[PDB]
This record gives structure tokens, sequence and C-alpha cells, in this order.
């Protein structure tokens, strides 16, 4: 699952990168940048995945009732 | 007859005006209320009604606040 | 692999790109080493990613299979599935071709920003190459819609004097129309719950509902392949825009559309496809014979090209509606050997003089025989692969398409034979003024083609030939892909 | 290698299953491509008499061109939506 | 939390003295608040859980999953609206001091993030009509926090106006619908659903129509919103429709229980008026804040069309639509804030009068960014290019999601005139976007050394100076791509919307 | 669905916080310390004025403790919430309210104590507090009041479970429970 949160980590990695041009700014400027806006998006990277993860869950339940409801309206 | 929008005839010229009719035409709606709950006998009507009355009067202070100091910005040179 | 490999290494290039360029913005004023030549190192590194594109699908091209018929190589990436058949393969192959030659043409001829320029060539021909590998109608649309973003800004910035009312003119007509494509393919969505291209071929419709998916989807295909009356968008664009968008807009974006019919119109709506065929000839056919009627009162050079462009295209779709193998492979042949033929055409008149002189009224333009040779041969060659002279890859396409026409509808479907004639009648007249009598008063005299023009037009005009000599080459392909769009019961 | 075409009918098997399905569509292509080329064969028969004969093209080469007239409406690619989405016996 | 806290800023900012570093500080408090709300209303509120609906204080309050979500959705945008005030949106002193000129601009906020939250949440009218005065109360102090402006007075005089108007029709209703029933719970309403007169909702309705600025109405808004500061007018434009068309969509969900057309009909009549002018009123305008006035209401009529459908898909498109919508809107208007150092200086004709309140006014004032800033230039290019609809950027998706809505209830005259009107509309961002970039070639090589932003002074000279602030250049960075890359995980997001219910079930 | 057993539809105020777990108090130490770190963060990430680093000045730190002492609280007050209304792990939670409520059936008191408030004021406080944890995040309200209208049957605390037994309680009918509905309207059947 690492390699899900190396995804979003390389999107963070563009936000930053996509910030210092709008700063107009050299893309090697203050280095430590790059790590923190990379760790916030695998943060919310890791939260993200938790919610769809969740989401397959109960959507798997819920259409556990929803193909019964198709079978007595096909019926 | 009021199909054809009289009561716009019977509203002044002025901002002080608008803001007239505006407590006008709440005050039918309470009147409204406090006669559906009185032949009901029904006091959630007149829960109602007593909020009407004081919601519509926290309406009436915050717009004349803005019609007042609407006023003393043009009368704002003040450098005498 | 092949989507994957072709976003991935497009994405990873433009981000390349524009970290090199965007490095030294700062706070301070920069006289860089990239800058130097005129970008000269951004402009190779845009047009070695054409070269690789080439590349990636050649790797792919290996493995497929000419005796299989269904979707292969699929994949699945973004939640969409990808694949290639046999039509989809060589339309592929002409879109990426034309990467590198787009990019070359403008080497040398912008005020400057070329680093934006060579993004966006390789970003629309991208678009352009994955939206014949798609594998459901939203995709399609999505792909078919999104290369309006860097179309619009790029005849914008880098377009003609009337860039302003080209760049006002794509976005609006190709988007306005469009959007009933849209709408025909969400009602797919709602009575199917899928817009797969597979899964959508096996369901027929009342013929009602047929009518209305048809008309909606023809609304949007009828404007980027351009019928009359709904044309006046491309001479326009093709006047202004820049001429490396005019190789992509010709050679490419108009046989997205006859790609149109091969996916969204014959296999799921062919009930409806039998019914509007022959009003579908009434329009192509007086789209060939106005659109060539009104070439002859032309003054703008690269506008004269660009109604031959319609009158092509025509064709195609005359071709293409036809029932029959004769006319399916006859359209698609056309629309690859159209799809050198035009971009060379532009080269000539919007590359080659436009480059030397700054002016595109034909007044100004005879006897150019006399000091620039070179140049005159290629306008004679091009022109008769233009007309369809047999030893070309348009002829073959033209005879096929003119006589799958004639075995659809023998009475109606002859007319396509006026292709041959009018289109000698526009064209003709063109290259007989541009390189005849005495040397024009009004230029001057110059270098002839240089030799970067000359490998342009070389390598326009051999993929043209060979395909006129030996059009087995793309009918070895197309054979069992195209004769499953052929519907008839027959008892 | 040289692969069997799998022979398999419309009418015997479930659209549902799109597997089976695309086989019925494929062995429905494969065989029409083979009568085009049995017609390819027997024109190439009608040449070789015509031009042997001569004046006797007509008597050497009578059946050949009557068969051949009669293959040519039949033995053309017809693909397969048209027999897959209509009933005959209907 | 957000109550609490609200107590603890009205007495702490009356006490401390007047300041510009202390008010902003106080600003970056609230920050704080609105961002412990969200970590405890994400704790205890669960999708799972309020799938079935709960009643809260007496009835009063019902909260399910689909009010759920937008409560979230406020929050966050409350966030991307502080992180204005809170920190630099140019940081030249001149321009930024306005922003913290005011003390009691957090704590009105903070009051109407209270009234903005409970609305979806109502489930009385007694309460409906107490809630919806606290939101539009909220308002008008807001559009009047900067009482020296005259413009800006003028608008709130203006908007205290059509509001009172707006909730007198609102109290109508609910009086007329307790004369007839003699009852005040909206779930005790519902058994009496097909007893009672259905226009009477309707006429609830109308009165909800007027505060989202929808035709015949719209004139208020369009007016309004070009008169405000820009920050006021990045707050007031957008706010009010979260809150409102949730309520909206809940109102109707409990109408069309009995399906009468006639309802539908007058709707389906101020949603078709409201896209003709929507996008025909914003061809012949000058002004950015009245262009995405027009902008705005043309996007509220799309999002009637879902919420006139109510389905299922309706629910969807909703969800994702009112999401989508929310950060494009915030991310222009974070642009135009910032864009405003680009602006040249006179050192002659048109006298063209700009003030503090909103520096940038005109669209030919956003003339050759793709000069001055390329990258933020393509991020309002991508900004616009999601309004106008093409793909695959977030704004497609709203507007494909919203015809599915529309064509599987039968809604085809509107879907088609939707699909009309937002080609005609097409031609004013298109503007936007010929302003931006057209003119590029011709002044490549200019000699600019007047622009606002070349009179900040020279810090060290050795050291790399930014141009723009740290935080409103992330933001602006951040919901670009998200517009921009939506395609990589659409998937799992419509898929989260599928589980928002408002009473499916099965 | 992550459902457990429901321990108290409306859990008391005073119960919730003597349920508080170690690490709920963790969560209101870090609120109480995170929002003077955020005031701090923020101008690490950004100075208010000027451009380098400037600790804020002490009298904001003490105001943003008590924000962020409230909104610990309010975190720690919810989570401990989710715990009586099954939401969350209340395993052991479920054992330390099953000692107290069997322990106070045998005392013959009232499991849910003794009110001042009458019939109507303990099922109209009821109300008011049910369920209201949900928008604690917006506006502050508790259950202070003894009602008993918690959303639990009684009789569910008579069987013994695993590990019970060993408490040896004595459990007497609950018709002879002081300050229960089943044993208040024995005279009149209105007044209890
Ligand atoms: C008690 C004094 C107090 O709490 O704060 C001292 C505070 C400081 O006075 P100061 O000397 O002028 O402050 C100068 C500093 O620069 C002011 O800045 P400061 O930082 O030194 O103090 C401001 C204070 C923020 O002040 C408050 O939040 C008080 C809120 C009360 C309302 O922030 C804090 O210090 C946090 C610790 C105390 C907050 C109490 C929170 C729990 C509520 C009790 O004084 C007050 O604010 C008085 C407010 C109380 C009014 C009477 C309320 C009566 C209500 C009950 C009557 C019926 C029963
Ligand atoms: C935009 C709109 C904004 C709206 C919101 C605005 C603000 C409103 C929200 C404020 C609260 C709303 C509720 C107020 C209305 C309800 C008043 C009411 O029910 O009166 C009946 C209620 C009488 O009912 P009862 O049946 O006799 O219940 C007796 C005890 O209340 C309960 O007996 P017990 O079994 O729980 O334990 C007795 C003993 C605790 O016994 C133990 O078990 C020991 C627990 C160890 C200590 C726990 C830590 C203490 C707190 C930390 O004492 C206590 O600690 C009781 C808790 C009260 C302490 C302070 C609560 C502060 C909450 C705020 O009147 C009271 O005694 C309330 C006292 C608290 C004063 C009100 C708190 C707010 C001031
Ligand atoms: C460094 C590690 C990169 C992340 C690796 C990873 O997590 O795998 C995800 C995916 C790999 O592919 P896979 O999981 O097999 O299935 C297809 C899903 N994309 O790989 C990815 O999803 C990465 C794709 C992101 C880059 C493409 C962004 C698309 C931009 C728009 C393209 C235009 C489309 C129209
Ligand atoms: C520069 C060149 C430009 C392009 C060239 C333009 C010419 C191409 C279009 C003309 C095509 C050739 C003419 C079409 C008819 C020739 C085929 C034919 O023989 O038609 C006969 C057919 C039925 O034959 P029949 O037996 O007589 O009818 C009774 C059936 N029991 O059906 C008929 O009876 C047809 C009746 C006569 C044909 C009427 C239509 C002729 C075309 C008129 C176009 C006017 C413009
Ligand atoms: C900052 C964005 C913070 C995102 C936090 C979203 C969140 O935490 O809740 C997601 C919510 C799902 O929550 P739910 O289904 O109710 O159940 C789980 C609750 N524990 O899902 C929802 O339904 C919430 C709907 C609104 C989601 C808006 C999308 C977030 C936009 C990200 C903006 C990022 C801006 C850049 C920040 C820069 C910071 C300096
Ligand atoms: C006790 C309630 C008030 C707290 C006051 C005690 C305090 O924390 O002092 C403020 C602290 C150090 O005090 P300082 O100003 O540096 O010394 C005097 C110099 N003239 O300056 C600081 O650095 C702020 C530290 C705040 C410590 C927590 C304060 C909690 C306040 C109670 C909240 C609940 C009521
Ligand atoms: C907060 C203080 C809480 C401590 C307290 O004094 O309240 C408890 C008190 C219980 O009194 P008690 O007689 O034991 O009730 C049971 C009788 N069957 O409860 C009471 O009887 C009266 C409670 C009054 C305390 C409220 C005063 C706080 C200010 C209100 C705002
Ligand atoms: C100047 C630069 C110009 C642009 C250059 C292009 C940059 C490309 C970056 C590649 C990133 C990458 O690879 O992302 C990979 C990761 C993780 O993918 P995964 O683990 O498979 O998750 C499943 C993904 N599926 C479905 C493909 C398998 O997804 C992302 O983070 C998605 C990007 C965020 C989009 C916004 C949605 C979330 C917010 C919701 C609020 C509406
Ligand atoms: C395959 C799809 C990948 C997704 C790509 C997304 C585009 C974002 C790129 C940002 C990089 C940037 O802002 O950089 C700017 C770059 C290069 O500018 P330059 O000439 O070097 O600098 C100029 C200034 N100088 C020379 C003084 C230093 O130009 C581009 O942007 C070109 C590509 C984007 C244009 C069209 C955007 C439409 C988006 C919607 C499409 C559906
Ligand atoms: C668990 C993972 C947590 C990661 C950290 C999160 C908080 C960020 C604070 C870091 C410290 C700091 O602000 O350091 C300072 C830096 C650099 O500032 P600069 O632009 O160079 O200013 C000039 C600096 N001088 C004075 C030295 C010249 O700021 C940053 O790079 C800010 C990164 C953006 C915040 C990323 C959050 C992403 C949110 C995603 C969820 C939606």
């Amino acid at each position: 699952m690492i390699a899900s949160l190396a995804g979003w980590g390389l999107f963070g990695v563009t936000v930053r990168a996509y910030q210092q041009g709008i700063r107009k700014v050299p893309f090697s400027y203050y280095p430590l940048g790059y790590v923190y806006s990379a760790l916030g998006w695998v943060a919310f990277g890791y939260g993200f995945n938790l919610w769809t993860e969740r989401n397959d869950k109960l959507l798997e339940k819920r259409v556990e009732k929803l193909k019964e409801s198709r079978n007595l309206r096909l019926s | 007859m009021d199909l054809i929008l009289l009561m716009l005839v019977a509203v002044g010229l002025n901002i002080i005006d608008i803001y007239i009719m505006i407590e006008i035409l709440i005050m039918g709606c309470t009147v409204n209320t406090i006669y559906s709950a009185s032949l009901d006998n029904d006091m959630i009507g007149l829960i109602y009604s007593l909020i009407q009355i004081i919601i519509a009067g926290v309406e009436s202070a915050i717009g004349l606040s803005i019609l007042v100091n609407y006023n003393r910005i043009r009368n704002s040179e003040e450098i005498e | 692999m092949l989507v994957q490999n072709l976003i991935i290494f497009n994405i990873i290039g433009i981000v390349l790109l524009v970290l090199l360029n965007n490095n030294n913005n700062g706070i301070l004023n920069k006289k860089s080493l990239l800058t130097i030549k005129n970008e000269l190192k951004l402009k190779q590194i845009g047009l070695i990613i054409s070269i690789i594109n080439i590349l990636i699908i050649i790797e792919n091209w290996i493995g497929f299979n000419s005796n299989y018929y269904g979707f292969q190589n699929i994949e699945r990436f973004l939640n969409i599935y990808w694949g290639i058949d046999g039509i989809s393969l060589l339309l592929v192959l002409l879109t990426l071709i034309l990467g590198p030659i787009a990019i070359l043409s403008n080497w040398k001829n912008l005020k400057g920003y070329y680093t934006y320029y060579v993004i966006s060539i390789n970003m629309l021909v991208i678009l352009m190459a994955l939206n014949f590998i798609c594998l459901d109608l939203v995709s399609f649309y999505i792909l078919f819609e999104s290369t309006l973003a860097p179309l619009f800004l790029l005849i914008g910035i880098y377009g003609a004097n009337n860039k302003n009312k080209a760049a006002y003119y794509v976005l609006i007509y190709t988007l306005a129309s469009s959007l009933f494509m849209l709408l025909s393919i969400v009602i797919y969505y709602i009575i199917i719950n899928s817009t797969d291209y597979i899964y959508i071929n096996n369901i027929i419709l009342s013929i009602n509902l047929q009518s209305l998916l048809f008309i909606g989807i023809i609304i949007g295909i009828a404007v980027k392949t351009p019928l009359m009356p709904v044309h006046t968008w491309l001479p326009t664009v093709h006047s202004e825009s820049p001429l490396g968008g005019s190789i992509l807009l010709a050679g490419v974006i108009l046989k997205l559309a006859i790609y149109g019919v091969i996916r969204l119109l014959l296999p799921n709506l062919s009930e409806i496809s039998m019914m509007f065929t022959p009003i579908i000839y009434i329009i192509s056919i007086l789209t060939l014979i106005y659109s060539s009627l009104i070439t002859l009162k032309q003054t703008d050079l690269k506008v004269i090209i660009a109604y031959s462009s319609i009158s092509h295209l025509a064709v195609c779709m005359i071709g293409i509606f036809a029932n029959n193998l004769i006319g399916i492979n006859g359209s698609l042949i056309l629309c690859l050997a159209h799809g050198f033929v035009s971009p060379a055409l532009f080269i000539l008149v919007g590359g080659i003089l436009y480059d030397r002189y700054h002016n595109r009224l034909i007044n100004y333009y005879q006897g150019l025989s006399t000091f620039m040779p070179i140049f005159s041969i290629y306008l004679v060659v091009f022109s008769f692969c233009n007309t369809g002279t047999p030893l070309s890859g348009n002829f073959v396409g033209e005879f096929l398409s003119i006589t799958g026409a004639v075995i659809r509808h023998p009475i109606i479907g002859s007319l396509t034979a006026a292709s041959v004639l009018l289109s000698a009648c526009y064209q003709m007249k063109l290259t007989n003024r541009l390189t005849g009598s005495v040397f024009s008063q009004y230029l001057h005299i110059t270098n002839d083609v240089t030799n970067r023009e000359i490998f342009l037009l070389n390598w326009l005009l051999i993929p043209t030939i060979i395909i006129g000599i030996y059009p087995s080459f793309v009918t070895n392909i197309l054979n069992l892909a195209s004769s499953t769009l052929i519907y008839s019961v027959l008892i | 290698d040289h692969v069997r075409s799998p022979n398999v009918s419309f009418d015997d098997i479930d659209y549902n299953n799109s597997q089976d399905l695309h086989n019925a569509q494929e062995s429905l292509l494969r065989e029409q491509w083979i009568r085009v080329s049995a017609l390819k064969v027997c024109r190439k028969a009608l040449e070789s008499c015509y031009k042997t004969s001569g004046p006797n093209h007509y008597e050497d080469c009578r059946e050949i061109a009557e068969k051949y007239l009669n293959m040519l409406p039949d033995h053309r690619i017809q693909g397969f939506l048209g027999y897959q989405k209509n009933d005959p016996s209907k | 939390m957000l109550f609490t806290s609200l107590l603890l800023i009205i007495v702490y900012g009356s006490l401390v003295n007047k300041s510009h570093l202390l008010t902003k500080l106080i600003n970056r408090l609230g920050l704080i608040i609105i961002i412990y709300t969200l970590l405890i209303h994400l704790n205890i509120n669960t999708l799972e859980n309020l799938s079935i609906g709960i009643n809260m204080f007496n009835n009063l309050l019902l909260i399910n999953s689909f009010n759920n979500t937008i409560i979230e959705l406020i929050l966050i945008i409350c966030i991307l609206y502080v992180l204005l005030i809170s920190f630099n949106i140019t940081g030249l002193s001149i321009i930024d001091n306005l922003n913290y000129s005011k003390r009691t601009f957090i704590v009105i906020v903070l009051f109407n993030i209270i009234g903005l939250t409970l609305l979806p949440l109502v489930n009385d009218i007694m309460i409906l009509f107490i809630i919806i005065e606290l939101q539009s109360y909220s308002l008008y102090l807001l559009t009047a926090i900067f009482n020296e402006s005259h413009n800006s007075t003028k608008s709130a005089l203006y908007y205290f106006i059509v509001g009172s108007i707006a909730s007198f029709i609102i109290l109508d209703a609910t009086v007329s619908i307790y004369d007839d029933l003699g009852l005040t719970n909206i779930q005790y309403i519902l058994m009496y659903i097909d007893k009672l007169e259905i226009f009477d909702l309707l006429c609830l309705l109308f009165g909800l129509f007027i505060k989202i600025g929808l035709a015949p109405f719209y004139s208020y808004s369009i007016t309004i919103y070009s008169l405000s500061p820009t920050i006021i007018t990045n707050y007031i434009s957008l706010m009010p429709k979260l809150s409102i068309l949730t309520l909206i969509y809940i109102i109707m969900h409990y109408i069309n229980i009995v399906n009468n057309t006639d309802l539908n009909y007058v709707i389906s009549f101020l949603i078709l008026i409201s896209m003709f002018i929507g996008s025909f009123g914003g061809l012949n305008v000058i002004r950015i804040k009245t262009l995405l006035a027009y902008s705005s209401l043309l996007n509220v009529s799309y999002m009637l069309l879902a919420i006139l459908s109510n389905s299922n898909e309706s629910i969807i498109a909703y969800i994702y639509y009112i999401i989508q919508y929310s950060l494009t809107h915030i991310n222009i208007f974070s642009i135009i804030l910032v864009i405003s150092i680009y602006l040249p200086i006179m050192n002659n004709m048109l006298n063209v009068m700009i003030t503090k309140y909103s520096p940038i006014e005109y669209i030919n004032q956003l003339k050759n960014l793709f000069i001055n800033n390329i990258f933020i230039a393509i991020a309002l290019c991508i900004s616009i290019f999601s309004l106008i609809g093409i793909p695959p950027l977030t704004g497609f998706y709203g507007k494909y999601l919203v015809l599915i809505s529309g064509l599987n209830n039968g809604y085809v005259l509107l879907s088609i005139v939707l699909i009309i009107a937002s080609s005609i509309s097409t031609v004013y961002y298109a503007t936007i976007l010929k302003v931006l970039s057209f003119d590029t070639l011709s002044f490549k090589d200019i000699i600019s050394n007047n622009l606002i932003i070349n009179t900040s002074p020279e810090n060290n000279n050795n050291e790399i100076k930014p141009e723009i602030s740290n935080v409103i250049s992330y933001v602006i960075s951040s919901l670009t791509l998200i517009i921009l890359l939506i395609i990589i995980q659409y998937e799992n997001i419509v898929k989260g919307a599928y589980l928002v219910l408002l009473y499916n079930w099965v | 669905m992550e459902t457990y057993e429901l321990i108290d539809s409306d859990p008391k105020f005073s119960r919730v916080v003597r349920y508080f777990r170690p690490s709920d108090y963790l969560t209101w130490a870090l609120g109480t310390i995170g929002a003077p770190g955020l005031m701090v963060l923020f101008e690490k990430i950004e100075p208010a004025k000027g451009n380098t680093f400037k600790m804020p000045p002490p009298s904001i730190m003490r105001i943003a403790t008590t924000i962020g002492f409230f909104g610990g609280f309010y975190y720690a007050y919810t989570s401990s919430t989710k715990r009586f209304w099954g939401y969350s792990e209340n395993a052991k939670e479920v054992a330390k309210d099953r000692y107290e409520v069997k322990k106070a059936l045998s005392e013959k008191k009232s499991p849910y104590g003794s009110s001042l408030l009458n019939p109507y004021q303990q099922d109209m406080s009821a109300r008011n507090s049910t369920n209201s944890q949900l928008l604690l995040a917006i506006f502050p309200w508790f259950n202070v009041a003894n009602h008993q209208s918690h959303g639990i049957d009684l009789r569910k605390y008579y069987e013994v479970r695993d590990g019970e037994e060993n408490w040896n309680f004595t459990l007497p009918p609950l018709d002879q429970v002081k300050d229960l509905d089943v044993a208040q309207y024995k005279e009149y059947s209105n007044y209890p």
C-alpha cells in the first residue's frame, strides 16, 4: 500500500513545484519545502485511501439489499 | 384590485417608506398566526407569533442602522 | 503498457521542459544559456519527444495480429479500458507521425515562446492519438473535446492578423456542436447504464430513439468533418492559425470525425444508419460540388487549400457510409493519403511562400517556376496527388470511395465521380497560375526551398506514393476490422 | 499457425455470454471470407478459359461464366450485424 | 465549539488595543476555531450512522447523510476564505491593510457559519424562520463591515431591503401552512403532504429563490456583487447558495411525494429564463465581478435542474457539482486578489477611478498576465476552462452528471437549453482567456517597471525575493491541480457520492 | 457497519466525563497545547507582519490556550460519547456500566438517579439532550439531568454474562426500585 502513498506524495511534490512558478522563484529554492508539501499530501493520501476502502465495504452491503429489491421488482 | 399591484401606489418615495412597508407586510403575517392560534386554542401558534414579533424587531434595528450610516456617509466632510 | 507509457512519459517530458525554462524567472533579469539560439535546446527536447512517441506505438505494432477479430492490447488505465483494432492502429500511426513534422515546420518562424509552442504541439498530438484507442463513448468525448483548450490558446497566441476571429471560431463551433454529441452519449448511459463500445454494439433501440441519437451524434460529426452548411469555421481557422496548428487541424482533427462514424454510428445505430445514408449522400454530394465551386473564387493562398480539404473529406464520408468493404476501405485509405498531401500543401502555401513574402494574396505570385524551381516541382507533384492522379495514394482512396458509392446507390452515388473533375479545376488553376507566365513584378528573388523544407516535403510525399503503388499495406490491416462494420441480411 | 474457425451460430448461444457471442460473430465473418476466396478462385478459372479458347470462349467457358454470375451477388462480405440483430424465422 | 469560542473572541477583541497586527492575529484565532470545529464534527458525525436520519433538539433539527455532507463542505470553504483575511493576499501593506482594518470581520464570519451550517438541518417552520434570519442578518452586516465605503453601505442597504422582502415571503408561506394544518414540525406536515396546498411550499421556494439570485430576481445580486469589496464578494456570492440550495433540495424531496406537475412547470419556467439571462447577460459587460455574477447565476441554473429532477442520480449530480463549483469559485477569486500587484501605474484619457476595495475591477486589467506571471495565468486558464465545461476538468463532470439527472427525468427541453446556454456563455469566458494571453507576442519584450509590484521595497538584493506570499500560493496551486487532475481519482469520488443518501435506503 | 452494544442513548454529562479513557485525556491535553502551537506554526509558515519570525504576543497565546482548552474537551467529550451510543469500542465501558447499574438496582436505588424534574420535565429534558452531541461542533448542549429516557431495557441488566456472577449482586424486581416509572403510579394513574 506504500506505492499508493508514493503517488499521493508525488502529487504533493507537484503542488510545491507548481507553487514555485506562481511565486516566480528557482525550483531549488528551500529544498525542505518539498518535504513538507510531500508529507502533507501523504497524510491526506493516507486518509483518502481509508475513506475509499470504507466506501467499498459500505457499497458492497448496500448492493446486497438493492439486488434483493430488484428481484422483487422483477417478479 | 390588488392584482394590478395597487400597493405600489401606496408606498412612499423614500427609503424609510420602504422600511415601513416591510413592517406592515410582516405585521400581516403575525396577525394571521394569532388568528389561527386562538381559534384552534393552540399555544404553539402563539409561540410562533411571539417569535415573529421579536424577529421583526431585530430586522428593523439593523435596517435603520444601515440607513443611518448611509445618511452620515454623504454628510462626512467634517473639515471644520 | 501502451497508454500508460504514452501518458507517463509525455507528462514527464512536459514537466521536464517546464522546469528547465522557468528556473531563471526569479526576481532578477536572466540571460541564461537555454535562451541562446532561440530556445534551441528546448525545441530539440520537444522534437525528440515527438520521435519517441512513434517508438512507443511501434513496440505494440509488432504484437498486432491481422487475423484476430476484436480489440487487442486491451488495458485499463485511469479506470478506462483502452485497446486497438485494425482501423484505430493506422490512424494512431498517422497522428504520431505528424508530431515531428508539425514541430519541424515551425522551427524558426515564431517570434518567441517556442517552449510553450512545443509543449502544446506534443500535447495536442497525444490527446488526438489517445482518442483512437479508448473503448467508451464518454472517454471518446473527453478526448474529443479536450483538444480545444490548447488549440484555442495556440491559435490565439500564435495566429495571423485575424487570430481573435479564428480562436473564437474553433472554440465555439466545435463546442456548441460536440455538446449535441454529449447528449446522445448521455442517453446511452441512461437506458443501457454503460457507454462501452462492445456492450452497446449488441443492443438494438427503437427506430424512433435511433433517429434521435443519430441526429445528435451526426451534428457533432458534421462540424468536425465540415459538411455544408456548417463548414464556415475551417477556412477561417486555417487562414489564421500557425502553420503547425494547420498541419494538425487538417492532418488529424478532420479524420477524428470519420473515425467517429466507425465507432458511434455504424455498429450500434446500424438500422438508422441505413435510413440516413441517402440523406448523408445528398449533403456530401452537395458539399463536394459546392466546395469545389467556391474554391474557384478565393484569393487567399491558405484559404484555397482549406476548401480543397473540405471536398476530399466529403468524399471520405461518402465512401464510409457505403455499406460495402470497397467504400469503407477506400474512405480510410483516402483519410490516410489526405493526411499527408493536405499538410504538404499548407507547407508549400503557408510555410514556404508565407515565410518569405508574408502575404497570402494570390495576385502577387506568378511565374514562380523561374527563380524557385525546386518549389515548383513539389507544387506540381503535390497538385497531382491532391487531385487523385493514379500513382498517388489519393486515387486509390477516391476510386474505391467512388466505386463503393455507386455500389451502395447506383443513381445518386454516381455523382461522386464529379470529384475527379472538380478537384482538378480549383487546384490546377492555382498551380498553373503560380508556376506560369513571367516571374512576378511584386516579389523579389530570394532563396529556393531550404534543406529543412525539403525534408518536410520528401517525407510527406514518400508515404503518399507507397500507399498509391502498393495500398495493400493499409488493406492487410483493415480488412478484418472493416468487415465488422457492414449491415446486411441476404436471404 | 493456421487458426481453425470457431464454427458457431447465433441461434444456439446466449448473447449474455459475450465470450460465446464473440465467436458467433468471428465465425460468421470467417466463412464469408472463404466465399470470396472461393469466388476469386472460380474467376481465375474463367480467365484461363477465355484466354485459351479465343473464339470458342462462348462455348468452352459456358458454365463457369454462368456460375460466376450466380455467385457474385452473395459471395461478398456482409458482416454479422445483419444476422445477429435480425431473426429470419419471425 | 463554534459558539463557545465565538463568545471568547467577542470579549477578547473588545479588550485589546486597536491595531492591525492584533486584528490579523485574532483572524488567525478564528482559523483555528473553524479547524477545531471540523475535527469535532468529523469525529462524531459519520456517513454510516447518519444514514437513517436523526432528530435533535426536540425534533427541531433533523440531520442525515445528505445534510452532513454540506456542513463539512461549508466548514472547508470557510477555512479557505479565512486564509485570505488571516494571511497576506499580496504582501503590499497598502492593499492588504484593508483586511485588518476591521476587528469584527472574523466575528461576523463566525456568526454566519453557525447560520449556514444549521439551515440545512431545520425541521420546524418555527426554526426555519429563525435560522434563515440568523444567516440573513449575518450577510447584511458583513456587506456593511467596511462602513466607511460608500458603495459597500449602498449595497448592504440594497441587500437588506431585498432580503427583507425575501424573508417576508418565506415567513408568509409558513404561516399559510400553519393556517391549513396547525402543525409546525416538518415531519408532522409530511403526514398531510397530500392534504395541504402544495403551492404554499412553492411560495416558500420563491423566497429562497430570491436569496440565491435566480431570475427574474437576479437583478439585485448582479448589482450587489459588483459593488462590494472583492474580499466581501468572494464570500457573499458563494456561501448563501451552499446552505440554501441544500435546503431547497430537501424541500423539493418532500414536494415530489405528491408529484405535482404544475409545481414543476413553474420552476422549469424560472430555470429556463435564468439560463437565458445567465448566458446572454454576460456578453456585454466590462466589470469582472459583474461577469462572475452572471457566471454564478448560470451555474445556479444548472444546479437547480439537478434539484428539480430529484432522483437517485440527482443526489450525485448535486453533491459533486456543489463541491467542484466551490473550489473553482475560491480559486478564481483568490487569483484576482493576487494579480492586482501587476497593475500598471500612471506617470490622461478615460479617467478610470480605482479604489482599494476593488483594485482589480475590469476584465482588461487582466491584460498580459501571461507575461507578468505565466504559472498563475494558466491556473486562471484552467479554472475558466472548467467553467466552460472542457473535459476532463472538474467542470465537465458537473455538467455531464447534471445532464444525466435531467434527461433521466424527461427534462429534454431544459437539457438542450442548458447546452445552448453553456455555449453562449463560452463567449464571455473566452474573453477572459483572450485578455490573458492573446497579446503576448507583441508585448513579449517590453520595458515594464511601473507595475504596482515594482513599488515593493528591495530587501537585500542577494537573497531570493518571492513575489507572492506563501499560503495564498499553495492554495491556488492545490486547487488548480485538483481541478485539472480530477480524472485520476474521479471513480472513487463518484462512488463516494453514491453512498450519500436522502431516505433512499431500500 | 461497526456496531456495538448501546450502553446509553443519552449518556449523562457526569457519566461521560467519568468514562474518559487515558487516551481521551491525551486528546484534551493535545487540543489544549495544539491551539497555541497552531498559532506558532502559522508564524513559522508565514510571519504576520514583516518577513521574519516573531513570536506572537503572550496575550494571544493565553486566549489561544483557552480556545484549545474547550476544543480539546469537546473532542474528548464526543469520542467518549460514541462508546455509549455503540458507534465505537465499548466492551470496557459495558462491564463498568453494568457493575454500577447492577449495584444500583441492588440497593433499590434507581440506576438513573433521583430527579428534581417532574415526569413531563424529565421527558422534555431527554428530548433536548438526546443526540445533541452530533451538533456539539456548533454549539454546546449536555445532558445534566437525571431523566429516564436512555434507550435501554432494564431487563438486560438481570441476566448474567461472563465474569459477572462473581459480583454476587442481588437484583429485586423492578417494581420495588425507588424512582422508576414502574414503581411510582401506585395511587393515581397520572401522579407519580
Ligand atoms: C507543473 C505540473 C503540471 C501537471 C503535471 C501532472 C502531475 C501528475 C501527478 C501524478 C500523481 C499520481 O501519480 O497520483 C497517484 C495518486 C494515487 O494513485 P493510487 O494509489 O493508484 O490511487 C488510486 C488512483 N487510480 C484510480 C488511478 C487507481 O493519485 C493522486 O494523488 C490523485 C491526484 C489528486 C486528484 C484530486 C482528487 C482528490 C481531492 C478530492 C477533492 C475534490
Ligand atoms: C498530457 C496532459 C498533461 C496536463 C498538462 C496541464 C497543463 C499545465 C502546464 C503548466 C506549466 C506552466 O505553467 O508552464 C508554462 C509552459 C511553458 O512556458 P514557457 O514558454 O517555458 O515560459 C514562458 C515564459 N518565459 C519564456 C518568459 C519564461 O506552458 C504551458 O503551460 C503549456 C501547456 C499548457 C497550455 C494549455 C493549458 C490547458 C489546460 C486544459 C487542458 C485540457
Ligand atoms: C505530517 C505531515 C505534516 C507536514 C507539515 C504540514 C504543515 C506545514 C508547515 C511546515 C513548516 C513551514 O512552514 O516551513 C516553512 C516553509 C517554507 O516557506 P517558504 O515559502 O520557503 O518561505 C520562506 C522561508 N524563509 C523565511 C526561510 C525564506 O513552508 C512551507 O514549505 C509550507 C508548505 C505548505 C504547507 C503544506 C500543507 C499541505 C496541506 C495538505 C492537506 C490538504
